[PDB]
């Protein structure tokens, strides 16, 4: 079979960059090469067939070269919605095989986060539990604090973070903290708070709500 | 519009089959093969075999042969691929792919294009389970210097993918879907959260629109300010 080595596993590059990612052959594949594009949450789709050729409706900044065993695939001026895995793939002979993709990620100005927090609804304090959920919203770079306070007691061990993938047009992340107590325990406490701690904040921000108000 | 639709994510117990459909449409049918390319964890892509749809006739990729069949019904333009005897590292996103020919690759016909959504298959003996839905209301404590935030909470489903879209599709500026997060229990959970102007959350109607194929579970929550 074809080994197709991609080269760099992952870049981090600005908008308005030129990127450049190489795929080589472990054999002589001629033009028997293609470019596909992978955007969080979503299929491939094909960028650049038979070593340079555009696809249809593809921004041409998207660019190929290359024949044999070395290719080469081109952004000449990076975009932010270019944030993606991008593999190439060889179609000289079955099995087709693919590289083990490129990750492209965006950088970009220090930006602070929104910070919103919510209650638990009414609906699931019925079901016996209390979900309380700290959004940080539209931040840069990653790094994040966020610190769960009940009745000014620091909390651990009861909280989950998820952080979303770079957003396709402003290229920051956001980032959910949900702390989740019995009914009865979220009950016996008044005011709960969520400090967050960021580079693009002078100082922590706290969001709080006293219970039932 | 050429589109391939794949079925819906399922869990299925370890020496178990699946079979995953890919229905066609916007195109001759018969004029294309069908291609079978599965995402595993690690997000490497690796391609399984291809159907004919035109003559019948197959051809696997050596590590999936003897456990793959891939088949077509021509009258209602389906390709389908069953794995069978299922491990725990077929775990995986599988795909159908359209694909023109096999001999001239000067052409655009002759690649992965278009490709099927995916389709999740989870290799585990646990049971399906659907997910509760709570909203995530607009309030002083969500509204930042004239935007106030919202959502819906999705707890306790399994397998994953629970998909959310926000008023039927219309709208999708603003929102964040969360990567799921593994709870103690064993299930899933994750929040869907959306931005707007906190001038007009007495005139809009936001509802987030929840599926959870494995388990047949769809939900539309209608999310308003608290009284
Ligand atoms: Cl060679
Ligand atoms: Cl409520
Ligand atoms: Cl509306």
């Amino acid at each position: 079979d074809i080994q197709m080595t991609q080269s760099p596993s992952s870049v981090s590059a600005s908008v308005g960059d030129r990127l450049t990612i190489t795929c080589r052959a472990s054999q002589g594949i001629s033009s028997w090469l293609a470019w596909y594009q992978q955007k969080p949450g979503k299929a491939p789709k094909l960028l650049i067939y038979a070593a340079s050729s555009l696809q249809s409706g593809v921004p041409s900044r998207f660019s190929g070269s290359g024949s044999g065993t070395d290719f080469t695939l081109t952004i000449s001026s990076l975009q932010p919605e270019d944030f993606a895995t991008y593999y190439c793939q060889q179609a000289n002979s079955f099995p087709w095989t693919f590289g083990q993709g490129t990750k492209v990620e965006i950088k970009r100005t220090v930006a602070a986060p929104s910070v919103f927090i919510f209650p638990p609804s009414d609906e699931q304090l019925k079901s016996g539990t209390a979900s309380v959920v700290c959004l940080l919203n539209n931040f840069y770079p990653r790094e994040a604090k966020v610190q769960w306070k009940v009745d000014n007691a620091l909390q651990s061990g009861n909280s989950q973070e998820s952080v979303t993938e770079q957003d396709s047009k402003d290229s920051t992340y956001s980032l959910s903290s949900t702390l989740t107590l019995s009914k009865a325990d979220y009950e016996k406490h008044k005011v709960y708070a969520c400090e967050v701690t960021h580079q693009g904040l002078s100082s922590p921000v706290t969001k709080s709500f006293n219970r039932g108000e | 519009e050429v589109q391939l639709v794949q079925s819906g994510a399922e869990v299925k117990k370890p020496g178990a089959s699946v079979k995953v459909s890919c229905k066609a449409s916007g195109y001759t049918f018969t004029g294309y093969y069908m291609h079978w390319v599965r995402q595993a964890p690690g997000q490497g892509l690796e391609w399984m075999g291809w159907i004919n749809p035109n003559s019948g006739g197959t051809n696997y990729a050596q590590k999936f042969q003897g456990r793959v069949t891939m088949t077509r019904d021509t009258s209602i333009t389906t390709g389908y691929m069953e794995l069978s005897s299922l491990r725990s590292d077929d775990t995986a996103l599988y795909y159908c792919a359209r694909v023109g020919a096999h001999d001239y690759y000067d052409s655009s016909d002759n690649w992965f294009d278009p490709w099927g959504q995916g389709t999740l298959v989870t290799v585990f003996s646990a049971s399906t389970k659907g997910p509760s839905v709570f909203p995530l209301a607009p309030s002083s404590k969500s509204t930042s210097g004239g935007t106030a935030a919202l959502g819906c909470l999705v707890k306790d489903y399994f397998p994953e993918p629970v998909t959310v879209s926000w008023n039927s599709g219309a709208l999708t500026s603003g929102v964040h879907t969360f990567p799921a997060v593994l709870q103690s229990s064993g299930l899933y959970s994750l929040s869907s959260v959306v931005t707007v102007p906190s001038s007009s959350l007495g005139t809009q109607t936001y509802i987030c629109n929840v599926n959870h194929k494995p388990s047949n579970t769809k939900v539309d929550k209608k999310v308003e300010p608290k009284s």
